[PDB]
RNA sequence: CGGAGAGGUA
């Protein structure tokens, strides 16, 4: 619904989700920016931004 | 088969995606590298906590983001994916 | 051959008009 | 194939402040380039004399009127920006100009010191009806190229001053043209001719003199490697 | 969409787009439009609860 | 901004208003050209944005009825004859007639030439009809331009697109220090400048007693005297600078009607918007690409393009509920190097520097001692010398508003050169920002050592249908030069129906071609083929309009001869100086913590919804995380990326963003009720 | 990759990092002090801002953005002034040109923030357009017309090669570039004139290598004969080193060819370095190339005058006949459309063939810099039909070209239908936007998820239908529908082994091969039936436009797909269907 | 006056026959004022030697072929005109080629007088493989520049003669280039890039060094107009 | 810097 009323008709959208009680899970590009979060997409996907680092051991060895 | 690169456009971005599945990875990779490097310049003040400085010899007043990279591109680095 | 006669002392600018104007503006 | 007669440079007067100069037997397409090498040295790289600045008795800055002159102080700055003066010594020195009742006041009003020469009197720089004065005082100095107004936040200066840009070029304007001898025996060679016309400051042969010491001068480290 | 098929109205729908914009000398790929037209085929009106 | 864009802006007819159209919802039809419109309301000048068609400009000769209606003047004829008998005529009145052009030869009386004549009709059709059916005649070509549109020369061989762009650029143009009028005018110009009004005008004749910068005393022949003052450096509503100049003698006799002084971009009494510069049509090295412009740095050194601008600055004293703040020059903890430019009051002194941050008016007001320091500042990218103080106190029985004890008013003007980034244009629709502004000694030059003063690319002529500033180029080369037909045996054939005293000119010579009826193709070419030599005595513009050129920074002339001549090139009110702006930190707005905007405010650039989509695409969310976050409504995270920044540490994580919680509050306003799960 | 920043505004924007090289360096005690000092742009702080600003990216933007490329990432560089200094081959995905634009500069500040701006918007690695995979950085304009110009063959010029005369050997023959240069700066040669030169570092056409060295290859230092202009050698001499010799006249399509060609086979870095190679060699020869304006090069068309007065006998037969009781209003008026219509296209004609090859104009135009033959039609022949306020064609022509001046009449009706158009515009670009953004609302949770879905369904494409006598022609609108798409089952031909596997990317050597085995109809993957439950797979969308690979998994398309379709909705006129 | 840069000439060596020489604080203008002079003294001053014509004996009225080589004259003219040699003598002299049966013929096959010396031995001229001969006859002349071919009118003298264009210059390609060298408040100081390509017969450096002492000599015509005249000093070193 | 209006640039 949060999707829907940033689009159009937000007042209508609002008072049909405020009747049927809707429940948002926010799991988009414009809810995700709405509420100021990464969006899912790119390098906000979980195989990316969960990547881990570290030198090698040859390399730490060299050090 | 290029003429030397200047600037930002050092390393070759051709050479850089040899190491990674994608560009996210790239820049996944180079981003938490730069914070390291930077916590350990960091905390170099105050004593070393978990991390190892840089691996190649930088700069007069290199950024960590392009240590990262240079890093990178000399194979010194291993990553996994979530 | 010049633009203005009307307007005491105005430059002398020639023009390449070929017509004659009835009514001034 | 190989000329061995080394160029020579004459002159021809041409009037008191332009002249040419002619520079032959040159290799087969260097005419243009000495040539534009020369201009651009003479256009850019001439030293002369300029007023910095200026100080007139009542005002403040150049936004205002004197009583008694038909010309606003701005129109006075750009009357005195086309004096030509020629300047002996290195550091500042100041002119005096001092006017009373009616009439012109021209470039020949003023009263220069030892060394420094007003070279166009005649000018023109105001007209005084009846009730006007003007007593300017102008700073005369030394350099070369176009400098634009040094501000009084800079130079530490009081409110009175009004700097002005100077303009060090005693060069008017140059050109040249080549004659090229092409023979079918391959004996081709060069001849340059190049005008000069300066404004009235210096002649034209000072200003060649002045181009070449500053050529010799840059040219001079390319050939330290032997 | 009621007589031949899905399939045959989402063909429909690209060529008629993709003719539009060749008239005016622009080229875009198809697969963009089909994205779109993927995105306008996605559900279905019920008849019997 | 000057002269004509007031005597236009006074001329303006608009159709939306309180009881008229809605600039959004009118249509496309109310928007376009009626056929009623010849001689009533120009064709050409109209804006360019959602305005365009809806405000228009009244014609030359147009005229109000008292019942509203505008009118237009035509010539009677009678049996096929033309009169001298003007009549004016409503659309409705109009439409029942058919009426000629002014261009229908005529044989030193009415009578038409020609047995047929092409004539205007009910509702926009011509038609060829016998000479004995006409009705009226137009009274000249120009009918339906207006004052701007008239200025242009050569308009007849521009698109109406680059004419409406010039006609409205005409208005944009800043008075200049020193003003010069046009080599190739129409004569629109005389006029304009004298009914503009910013021209001093001899009421009646007499001999000029006494003139000085201040003032002009002229004695009437029936021993009567009148004084006109001069209005010098004063401030148009834009910030220009509005001088006035005498341009008569101390001995001089004046007649009534007569120009005694000048404007602020009038020459002689003339309009006079730009400068005259040598102009090439070739393409240079990539520096006037895609409508940029080379210029010399000549026209720096002599201030050919330098302007003064004004700025006004204000401050008040009131007595609020703390109670009487006052203008003095003891401000607390200031150095007293910083006040070395206030005088004893506690204001600058005239004749001062003041640059960015400098003070201009000591001011302190009790917040609770507690006095603080609320002075008067100078805006960042300001400064120049200050020319004026005027100062109202209710000490001194002055009309102030209610609660205010002084009105200090501070001015400071400031010359401005030609820089990269400003913006030039001629009259034909031609405008580009400076791309680079070059030595004199490495400009192309001519064969004499004449160096060009601007150059301007050849890829933009040809495809905007503007051939007039060509045109243009060339009149302006031969008018310059100067000529002399060689009419030995006869006059040339190309010449027979030039005017005398139009088979000689003298170098800097003004000539005038008018709107409609002006030079032809077959007169360029002619005194293009005959021009006065130059000093030595040599030509270097050919027949062709083209001369030979050298490169100034290798010396090798060029291969092909390139197009030289002059033009007329004005300075647009789009200064770069006015335009740049950066922003790191500053104010915030109070209902939604985020930065404010504008220059004024020391605002911040908008990142909308369109930039968000591109950013999106390109797969960059942690790049637009923390726009939308720290930098905008995080109210910690922007303190702590501040200081992490002042510091070596590394950027910390946002957090919720404050119009969130705004959205939140105002929808449980309208009674539904949000939660947020965890 | 690189842009010029004010210095002021450069000191504004990096106001914190330069207080804290300031602290750093000792110049200040504390940082109010470093503060105060930049506030008051002491002497001390553009030497650490010059450092401060080294290789930190900067993102550019200009409204509106249309499209993905609306914003680019730069590398500053200070310079002196207060204009942003714009590289020349970025305007065309930026759509700007230099009247009086302007633009907005963003800093990104976190570590992931400038590893994005640095690697996926870097201005050099946004070459090609994402909607159509053409390039957009490519040159234009002045530069075309340098291009065109240096690689023209103009017949009998100076230096020009001549065969033995039998009192003679051949002239125009020489050992190397160096020696023709040294020909063309004596003024013996022109940049212009056929000659026969001998190449050691040019890799020689195919078949010339084919027929001239075999098997080993060219080997660089072998020596051959080219029969060529040195212009062309110049040209050639601009493109990578393995690249095989091009012997054209650069028209830009022929450019826009050589550039698909090295994206498509070279890294993205050697094709950044060749187009700023090609930019400097343009804008060098286009000031060089001799092209003007001047109403002498404007020639007007030598027989007009009998053109219309033959159009107008027929105009007055038609009109004579209407008189009489032949044909009604309607058929009157698509007459006299026709006979004029073929009047203005018979004087476009002339002046076609009236004017010179190298006229600057017709250069201009058939360079493909810029322009058409419409414009030129109208500027020196004549204007041609205009149209009523429904839209209709006038049955009255404008015989007046711009050169010769519009009447008052003509220029009536000028106005009007240039406002119209005017109007029409503020209209479109107000319509499209409405579209771009319900557009990008729809799709804007279609992502790349998976790798592959594993599905057997798929849809047919065409792929150049068979001719009726026997034969292969190629489909006209075949590079939209089966490029940059992947197979979804083999193609054999009459019983033959599979000339295509499954699962590839099907590009142009592809494509070749099947036309060529003789098959017609080939079966694709495609997004209609991806079988995947949220978003799309890889496999299923194929070649990314924009990279010419396979696309990745987490990319956003269905936005890359709003942008591409609206953006050129103001093009596409809005013109009872 | 005195000048505030004193510029500094420095050498990347890329090859031994090919350098890169920058000489960077150059004051505003002054990179395309010296550029432009320093490249064409360097490709038209200095002097050298090459072959000015050439006589084959078999080959008198058609120029196509010759009995018993594989090439053709064109490729033999191309061969000759790329032959590094270095005179002394002012006045031309006369070399002769000579080798018999099959082998291969390069430029160390011939035998120059005293004055002459050859500076590429090994360079290819022709391959004989069918047991035929070869005799051709060179001459030898100094210049400077390029010149092209010298058409003899004057033919009593012989009738076989060939003139060929005649590459005097020891320099074989030079380039300029010009950027921008400053940060201390001003970013308009010019740069100055050459970048010097040379036979076998001098190094970059001499060239580059005789280029310098070839321009200080002309300018010294201009400067003895007026030798106590004002101009610009840049010091000492 | 909250709102309304007017004008202008791309
Ligand atoms: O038509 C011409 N010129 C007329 C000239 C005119 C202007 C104003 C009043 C009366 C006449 C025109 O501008 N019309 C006009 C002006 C504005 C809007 C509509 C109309 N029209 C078009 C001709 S329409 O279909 O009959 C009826 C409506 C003309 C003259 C010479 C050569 C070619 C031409 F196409
Ligand atoms: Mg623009
Ligand atoms: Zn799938």
């Amino acid at each position: 619904w949060l999707s829907a009323a940033s689009f159009q008709e937000t007042t209508r959208v609002l008072t049909d989700a405020a009747i049927n009680c809707r429940s948002d899970k926010l799991n988009g590009l414009k809810e995700n920016v709405i509420i100021g979060k990464l969006i899912p997409a790119g390098t906000g996907i979980n195989r990316y931004r969960n990547i881990a680092v570290q030198p090698t051991e040859e390399a730490r060895a060299a050090a | 088969g290029y003429d030397t690169p200047l600037g930002i456009t050092n390393p070759p971005i051709d050479e850089l995606l040899d190491r990674v599945s994608s560009k996210y990875a790239l820049v996944i990779y180079a981003a938490k590298r730069a914070r390291q490097i930077n916590d350990y310049y960091n905390q170099l003040g105050e004593g070393i906590l978990e991390y190892v400085g840089p691996l190649v010899e930088p700069g007069l007043q290199e950024k960590p983001l392009s240590i990262a990279l240079r890093e990178i591109h000399a194979d010194l680095l291993e990553h996994t994916e979530g | 051959s010049s633009s203005n006669n009307s307007v005491p002392g105005a430059p002398n600018r020639v023009s390449f008009a070929k017509l004659r104007e009835p009514l001034e503006v | 194939m190989l000329i061995s007669q080394r160029p020579t440079l004459s002159e021809d007067v041409l009037t008191d402040n332009r002249s040419q100069f002619v520079i032959e037997p040159l290799e087969p397409g260097f005419g243009y380039t000495l040539g534009n090498s020369l201009r651009r040295t003479l256009l850019s790289s001439i030293p002369g004399a300029a007023v910095t600045s200026i100080r007139i008795d009542g005002v403040l800055h150049e936004f205002t009127t004197v009583p008694g002159v038909k010309e606003d102080v701005t129109e006075i700055i750009l009357n005195l920006k086309s004096l030509v003066v020629s300047s002996e010594e290195d550091e500042p020195v100041t002119m005096y100009l001092r006017k009373q009742g009616p009439g012109e006041v021209t470039a020949g009003d003023i009263v220069p010191p030892a060394g420094v020469t007003v070279h166009n009197p005649g000018m023109h720089i105001a007209t005084l009806n009846d009730k006007g004065k003007l007593e300017v005082e102008l700073v005369v100095e030394r350099g070369r190229g176009y400098v634009p107004a040094v501000q009084n936040r800079a130079s530490g200066a009081e409110i009175g001053r009004i700097p002005v840009d100077s303009i060090y070029s005693p060069v008017l304007k140059v050109t040249y043209k080549v004659d090229a001898t092409r023979v079918e025996q391959r004996t081709d060679f060069d001849k340059l001719i190049l005008d000069v016309e300066t404004k009235n400051s210096i002649s034209p042969r000072d200003a060649l003199a002045s181009a070449g010491k500053t050529l010799v001068e840059l040219f001079g480290l390319a050939r330290e490697l032997n | 969409l009621r007589v031949q098929g899905p399939r045959e109205v989402q063909i429909h729908l690209v060529r008629e787009v993709q003719e539009v914009y060749r008239a005016q000398g622009v080229s875009i790929h198809d697969k963009h439009i089909e994205v779109i037209v993927r995105q306008m085929l996605r559900r279905v009106t019920i008849i019997d609860s | 901004n000057n002269p004509l864009s007031g005597l236009t802006h006074k001329r303006r007819l608009s159709a939306l208003g309180p009881g008229g159209l809605s600039r959004e919802r009118a249509g496309l039809e109310v928007r376009d050209v009626h056929p009623s419109h010849y001689g009533r309301m120009c064709p050409i000048e109209t804006p360019e944005g959602p305005n365009i068609g809806l405000i228009g400009s009244l014609s030359v000769y147009a005229r109000v009825n008292p019942f509203g209606f505008i009118e237009t003047p035509y010539r009677k004829v009678v049996d096929g004859v033309v009169s001298d008998e003007i009549v004016y005529l409503t659309a409705d009145e109009e439409d029942r007639h058919v009426v000629a052009q002014a261009n229908s030869p005529i044989d030193a009386d009415g009578r038409f030439v020609e047995p047929r004549v092409l004539v205007r009709r009910k509702a926009g059709e011509v038609e060829y009809v016998p000479s004995s059916e006409v009705d009226y005649m137009d009274v000249s070509p120009r009918q339906m331009v207006s004052v701007a549109t008239a200025m242009i020369p050569f308009l007849e061989h521009d698109d109406a697109n680059r004419a409406l762009m010039g006609a409205n650029m005409q208005r944009q143009a800043v008075p200049l220090v020193r003003s010069e009028a046009p080599l190739v005018g129409t004569g629109m110009e005389l006029r304009a400048a004298i009914d503009a009004g910013d021209v001093v005008v001899a009421e009646e004749s007499g001999v000029i007693e006494e003139v000085s910068a201040d003032y002009i005393t002229v004695m009437h022949d029936n021993g009567t005297r009148r004084t006109y003052r001069m209005r010098k450096f004063a401030r148009s509503n834009h910030g220009t600078c509005a001088n006035q100049c005498p341009i008569v003698d101390a001995g001089d006799r004046v007649e009534a009607g007569q120009v005694i002084a000048d404007g602020p971009c009038t020459d002689d009494g003339e309009m006079a918007l730009g400068k005259n510069l040598l102009v090439a049509i070739m393409p240079w090295e990539g520096h006037n690409y895609e409508d940029a412009i080379i210029l010399s740095n000549r026209l720096v050194e002599e201030d050919v393009l330098t302007s003064i601008h004004i700025e006004e600055h204000e401050i008040d004293a009131r007595d609020t509920k703390l109670g009487a703040e006052e203008i003095t020059r003891d401000i607390p903890n200031i150095s007293d190097e910083v006040l070395a430019d206030l005088d004893e009051r506690g204001i600058v002194r005239i004749g001062a520097e003041v640059r960015d941050g400098d003070i201009l008016v000591g001011k302190v007001t009790p917040k609770g001692r507690e006095v603080r320091d609320t002075s008067l500042k100078v805006p960042h990218g300001e400064s120049g010398k200050v020319i004026g103080i005027r100062v109202f106190s209710r000490e001194d029985e002055d009309e102030l508003p209610a609660g205010v004890n002084e009105l200090v008013r501070v001015y400071v003007a400031q010359k401005r050169k030609i820089s990269d980034g400003d913006k030039l244009a001629g009259r034909h629709g031609n405008k580009g920002v400076i791309g680079k502004i070059l030595p004199v000694e490495d400009m192309p030059f001519l064969a004499d050592g004449t160096p060009v003063d601007i150059i301007l690319n050849t890829h933009g002529v040809p495809r905007r249908m503007n051939i007039g500033q060509i045109l243009e180029t060339h009149l302006g080369w031969c008018a310059h030069s100067g000529w002399k037909v060689d009419a030995a045996k006869g006059v040339p054939d190309w010449a027979a129906r030039l005017p005398d005293e139009l088979l000689e000119a003298q170098p800097n010579a003004i000539v005038s071609t008018p709107v409609f009826d002006g030079a032809q193709e077959a007169e360029l070419q002619g005194l293009l083929s005959c021009t006065l030599p130059n000093r030595d005595g040599d030509v270097l513009v050919d027949a062709d309009g083209k001369a030979m050129l050298f490169d100034g920074r290798s010396g090798e002339p060029f291969p092909y001869p390139v197009t030289v001549g002059y033009m007329y090139i004005m300075k647009l009110h789009h200064l770069v100086d006015d335009k740049i702006h950066a922003r790191s930190t500053g104010p915030y707005s109070m209902i939604t913590q985020q930065p404010l905007g504008g220059k004024a405010q020391f605002g911040g650039q908008r990142f909308g919804e369109m930039e968000c989509w591109a950013m999106q695409a390109y797969g960059a969310a942690y790049t637009l995380q923390e726009l939308l976050t720290i930098k905008s409504d995080d109210t910690v995270g922007r303190v702590k990326v501040y200081e992490a920044i002042v510091k070596g540490e590394n950027i910390p994580e946002p957090g919720i963003p404050e119009s969130f919680k705004v959205l939140l509050k105002e929808l449980q306003s309208l009674c539904l009720n949000v939660e947020v799960l965890s | 990759h690189q842009c010029g920043l004010p210095k002021l505004m450069a000191l504004e924007l990096f106001k914190p990092f330069v207080m804290k090289r300031l602290v750093d360096l000792n110049h200040a005690q504390n940082i109010k002090s470093a503060k105060r000092m930049v506030e008051r742009q002491r002497p001390q702080v553009w030497d650490v801002l010059e450092e401060v600003i080294a290789e930190h990216p900067v993102l550019l933007n200009r409204a509106p953005t249309l499209h993905r490329l609306g914003i680019q990432a730069f590398e500053p560089m200070l310079v002196e002034g207060k204009a942003i200094q714009l590289h020349p081959l970025v305007c065309e995905a930026f759509n700007a040109d230099f009247d009086g634009d302007q633009m907005a500069v963003h800093l990104p500040l976190s570590a992931e923030a400038q590893a994005e701006a640095r690697i996926l918007m870097l201005s050099s690695n946004n070459i090609l357009s994402p909607a159509s995979g053409r390039p957009l950085a490519m040159p234009r304009l002045d530069m075309v017309t340098g291009l065109y110009y240096l690689t023209t063959e103009v017949p009998g010029d100076t230096g020009e090669y001549q065969p033995a005369s039998g009192d003679h050997p051949e002239t125009g023959v020489y050992s190397s570039p160096a020696e023709a240069i040294m020909a063309a700066d004596r003024g013996v040669l022109s940049v212009r004139a056929k000659i026969k030169v001998r190449l050691t570092q040019l890799r020689p056409p195919v078949e010339i290598e084919a027929e001239l060295f075999g098997h080993s290859g060219w080997q660089p230092g072998d020596a051959w004969m080219a029969e060529t202009t040195l212009g062309r050698v110049m040209f050639n001499e601009l493109l990578p080193l393995g690249y095989p010799f091009v012997n054209k006249q650069m028209h830009k399509k022929v450019q826009a060819a050589i550039i698909n060609d090295l994206a498509e086979r070279y890294p993205m870095i050697v094709v950044a370095q060749t187009v700023d190679k090609l930019k400097d060699a343009g804008f060098y020869w286009a000031t060089r190339s001799g092209v003007t304006v001047s109403m002498a090069d404007v020639l007007v068309p030598p027989r007009k005058k009998e053109i219309l007065d033959h159009y107008e006998e027929r105009a007055d037969k038609v009109e004579k006949q209407f008189q009489r009781g032949a044909l009604n209003h309607d058929e009157r008026n698509e007459a006299l459309v026709e006979i004029w219509k073929e009047a203005t296209d018979e004087v476009g004609q002339a002046l076609r063939e009236h004017y010179p090859d190298d006229n600057p104009i017709i250069t201009i135009v058939d360079s493909g810099a810029t322009g058409n033959f419409t414009q030129t039609r109208t500027l020196a022949g004549m204007k041609g039909l205009v149209t009523n306020p429904k839209g209709e064609f006038i049955p009255r022509p404008v015989k007046s070209s711009f050169r010769e001046g519009l009447t008052v009449l003509e220029y009536f009706i000028n106005t009007h239908g240039a406002r119209k158009g005017l109007a029409d515009t503020a209209l479109r670009t107000a319509d499209s936007g409405y579209l771009t953004r319900r557009l990008v609302d729809v799709s804007q949770d279609v992502i790349v998820r998976e790798h592959d879905c594993q599905t057997e369904r798929g849809i047919v494409v065409e792929l150049a239908e068979r001719a009726p006598d026997g034969t292969l022609i190629r489909d006209p609108y075949i590079e939209t529908s089966a490029y940059a798409r992947t197979l979804g089952t083999d193609a054999v031909d009459e019983a033959g082994n599979v000339i295509v596997e499954r699962g590839q990317d099907l590009g142009d050597p592809e494509i070749d091969a099947l036309l060529a085995a003789g098959i017609t109809q080939v079966k694709v993957r495609s997004v209609l039936t991806c079988a995947t439950s949220t978003g799309v797979c890889a496999t299923c969308y194929g070649r990314s436009m924009a990279t010419g690979k396979l696309v990745d998994i987490g990319e956003a398309v269905g936005i890359v797909a709003a942008q591409s379709i609206g953006e050129p909705g103001t093009q596409l006129t809005m013109r009872d269907i």
